RNA sequence: GCUCAACGGAUAAAAGGUACUCCGGGGAUAACAGGCUGAUACCGCCCAAGAGUUCAUAUCGACGGCGGUGUUUGGCACCUCGAUGUCGGCUCAUCACAUCCUGGGGCUGAAGUAGGUCCCAAGGGUAUGGCUGUUCGCCAUUUAAAGUGGUACGCGAGCUGGGUUUAGAACGUCGUGAGACAGUUCGGUCCCUAUCUGCCGUGGGCGCUGGAGAACUGAGGGGGGCUGCUCCUAGUACGAGAGGACCGGAGUGGACGCAUCACUGGUGUUCGGGUUGUCAUGCCAAUGGCACUGCCCGGUAGCUAAAUGCGGAAGAGAUAAGUGCUGAAAGCAUCUAAGCACGAAACUUGCCCCGAGAUGAGUUCUCCCUGACCCUUUAAGGGUCCUGAAGGAACGUUGAAGACGACGACGUUGAUAGGCCGGGUGUGUAAGCGCAGCGAUGCGUUGAGCUAACCGGUACUAAUGAACCGUGAGGCUUAACCU
RNA sequence: AAUUCCUUGUCGGGUAAGUUCCGACCUGCACGAAUGGCGUAAUGAUGGCCAGGCUGUCUCCACCCGAGACUCAGUGAAAU
RNA sequence: ACACAGGUGGUCAGGUAGAGAAUACCAAGGCGCUUGAGAGAACUCGGGUGAAGGAACUAGGCAAAAUGGUGCCGUAACUUC
RNA sequence: GCUCGCCGGAAGACCAAGGGUUCCUGUCCAACGUUAAUCGGGGCAGGGUGAGUCGACCCCUAAGGCGAGGCCGAAAGGCG
RNA sequence: AGGACCGAACCGACUAAUGUUGAAAAAUUAGCGGAUGACUUGUGGCUGGGGGUGAAAGGCCAAUCAAACCGGGAGAUAGCU
């Protein structure tokens, strides 16, 4: 559960620290959105040389939540970082290589199969 | 918030129509000292349920 | 739409603010110079007027 | 709303409630017969009713709770002592309520609480 | 002897400012709003010069012409000046159809995909931010779409007071000036306890023709109706490829609404622990008061959402636009005229809720009452002595019911509360006793001790004998049966 | 520009986006040198702009604690 | 104009904590402020706490939230030193 | 009477100023007191304030005020 | 040493909610500024209305000030309601 304005940081090698949403995507007035989704969002804070730049304007998959994820024992997921795993604006596919800390079963996908065979712990 | 009209006597009873009190329907007897009293009260003199609940 | 000179009722609660633009360039072109809207609509005519002219001019 | 809960607020605040029982508890074991008003009575039915089984089993610690709501030692004194062997195989129910008429000054519908055992 | 020329000539003789202002009056007269009007505006229509290779009429439309709307700007000065509070926002809205998404079509300069325009259709849906008093707009990024208008350009006895529109102050500017500026910039009191109407709830009265207790029927009314995306069909139809469907089906979302506390959480000042300063309990040890609950740490029940289940239909009828079928008028033709079919989130239903004060007061089902007499203005009559039913209210205990009322449960036979026992629960190993250590403190008893609303039991207390209320076979009229 | 109408002038900065602000640009509608000019540390319940921290401001409101409202007694107005 | 949450000068300075006539809790001393008593709805007035988010709100971070003591270390631009 | 709660560089003591019986007893509850009131700063009736040293008066004098005469001014008067 | 510093009393009144038939004909609650001086406050004294006074705002002069109050001219005058 992320709205806007919310301080995220990343998880892959793109060379961003500091990203920030500003759009919940993939519904109509889709007024939040947790893991396994889609936001676009800026950068506000980048390496001094790597793939991104501050202020860049892209899409990311939201990877691990403060809020938490239920799963159908009861068993919810929560975490202490807000990270995500950014990516393609138009093949909309990680672009950073080298996954960081541990990731959900609720990413995968057949669109995101990619990123939990990169990640160096799924639950 | 202020009426624009002098309100109808008539109505002033219509109103009060309600406003009637209602008084007791039957007292309690005592069965010792032989009283009557409120109902699940106690007599006046310190009684309730025949016996003396109560030296005043 | 409205100007926002003083006088209120006079200024605020009427249209006495135009805005014409071009469809197929897009060039905008308002006008707010006296009270009535046929005295700015019609100025604001001879401006993009004024406009059109330049286009050819400013381009060759 | 208060669905499934329990106290009266008594228009006095939580200190206040904590420190009226103080006193009214600390006397209907002096005088063993008090006249409260009825919800003094009713919600102290939550309250005294409670308050007698404070008046249960004599150790040595158990003579602090009757310490602690009350500023008092002596009435501990009278409890154990006296009271537990009085009431010693009643299983509840300690107590009585006589509505006994309504207060002079603002018609207020008092009530005597008292003991089961008063004689 | 007078441009006494404002020329029937107020004086020989006379300019301003006032947002520091004031009186007298005016809707006889301005600014908003209403009104009429529709010039202007907006929205259609008629003609077809042409463009569109050719081809006016796919798409457009010169020159002109005819209407509609009240919606722009206006005109008019009829309401209102012994007051009709205005910009924008916020909160709530509701209506129109000239339809933004969704639905149904027709034509296409419509292979498909994608559009174009037109018609039907108002059920439902119909962004967030940056900028700026904003409106508007620009932009960013959404969306299925970010409809347009009516509403005192809806809504201040609901809020806001940024803008405009007081007095303070300043610049630019103008004036000799006091001062002024549709020039700016700083600062600048938003009152009202609701009689009525209206609305949301909730009662009382009487009625429904003996009384009471119930179950309903359902006249009528309300709610509800949105949609993406994925997959299948299928790389199928189409197309040269690129690309990429109809129809049908499945799955998952968004948004909304209802229900809910099992979960996941919050709250939990009445459960518990920690701790500060102080005060008191003779004093230690213990407690307790006060310090925002002193400050924390947590947590039961309850209430709660961010927690989880549903919900939008399918179906039927009648249709809209539209497509038809037979078929004359009109030896042909011809969806119409006779007949006749299909046809949409609109309609009526289907879905839920309300509901016989539905005075048109309905229905069925069950219980109660089978006493005596007087009167005269002799009857739907009045009165008197017996009788008091069914049941009802009252009273008490009470509720996950509630402003009050009402509603529901229960009143000794009784589990209605409270108390009590059992249990769980949660703070987190009490007190006192030991033990070690100079001591602070640690260890032994020790999930011990305590335990709000909770689960199981318990009559232990409090739920009184009565009395009250309501009575005593129920109008007339025919009718039909039965005798 | 507290002065600029046009005008959200243009460019740079800043932001994802900036009618604001900060740099320039000079085309000063209508700056300008004691009704002073330009600059200025310190100062300011002074004006504007940006950040960190912070949080029911907000998303999107929930729950308790009290004071009234409501019930009953005693008293008992108001403008119109 | 009230037994009015206002205003009114001088003198007096107990304990603990505390820099303190701050604040806290108190002593001496003095009071519990002239309607009560219920109920525990909306609704305002005050308050407290808050998942995830942290200005998006708004004219405007208005108010709230937060910061806060004593030592010590350390401390930029600029300066009229 | 018993606890309880609050104030405590005061919600304690003390004066001036100002008030002018409120003070102390007895009595009374109509009115007065935002309810009752058996109570009261209420009514009624009684009491109650003792100074060579404290204060005033008194002896000084300031700001100032007045003013013999005096000066000035229609008059009233102004100044001193 | 300071029209120095933080900050009580004191003095002021900047923000916000209140309150707007009020507790109050301008106050409370929260904060806020000054707080050794161009300080603050007693007791008096003086300046009088076309006058006073004014770190100046048409400010203030007994809850009233672009000409104080009270009395008189005076039954001002009113082509106005
Ligand atoms: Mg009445
Ligand atoms: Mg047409």
């Amino acid at each position: 559960m992320i709205q806007e304005q919310t301080m995220l940081n990343v998880a892959d090698n793109s060379g961003a620290r500091r990203v920030m949403c500003i759009k919940v995507l993939g519904g109509s007035h889709r007024r939040y959105a947790g893991v396994g989704d889609i936001i676009k969002i800026t950068i506000k804070e980048a390496i001094p040389r790597g793939k991104v730049k501050k202020g860049d304007v892209l899409k990311a998959v939201v990877v691990r939540t403060k809020k938490g994820v239920r799963r159908p024992d009861g068993s919810v997921i929560r975490f202490d970082g807000n990270a995500c795993v950014l990516l393609n604006n138009n093949s909309e596919q990680p672009i950073g290589t080298r996954i960081f800390g541990p990731v959900t079963r609720e990413l995968r996908s057949e669109k995101f199969m990619k990123i939990i065979s990169l990640a160096p712990e799924v639950l | 918030a202020v009426q624009q009209n002098k309100p109808t006597r008539s109505k002033r009873g219509m109103r009060r129509s309600h406003d009637a009190l209602t008084a007791v329907t039957s007292l309690s007897v005592d069965k010792t000292s032989g009283e009557k009293h409120l109902r699940h009260h106690i007599t006046a003199d310190g009684y309730y349920r025949g016996r003396k609940v109560i030296a005043k | 739409y409205r100007t926002s000179g003083a006088g209120g009722q006079h200024v605020n609660r009427t249209e006495s603010a135009v805005r014409i633009t071009h469809i197929p360039t897009g060039i905008v072109t308002q006008c707010q110079n006296d009270r009535s809207q046929h005295k700015n609509k019609d100025q604001a005519m001879k401006q993009m007027k004024a406009k059109l002219y330049e286009l050819e001019m400013q381009k060759k | 709303m208060r669905h499934r809960k329990s106290g009266r607020q008594l228009n006095r605040n939580s200190s206040h409630r904590q420190a009226m029982f103080r006193n009214m508890a600390g006397s209907l074991v002096r005088h063993e017969i008090i006249k409260t008003t009825l919800p003094k009575a009713k919600e102290l039915r939550r309250v005294v009713e409670p308050l007698i089984t404070l008046a249960k089993t004599d150790s040595v610690a158990n003579r602090r709770l009757a310490f602690a709501r009350t500023r008092d030692n002596e009435i501990v004194a009278k409890l154990f002592n006296e009271l537990g062997p009085r009431f010693a195989s009643r299983a509840g129910g300690y107590t009585r309520i006589l509505k006994c008429g309504f207060r002079a000054g603002d018609n207020a519908p008092m009530a005597y609480i008292e003991l089961v055992d008063r004689s």
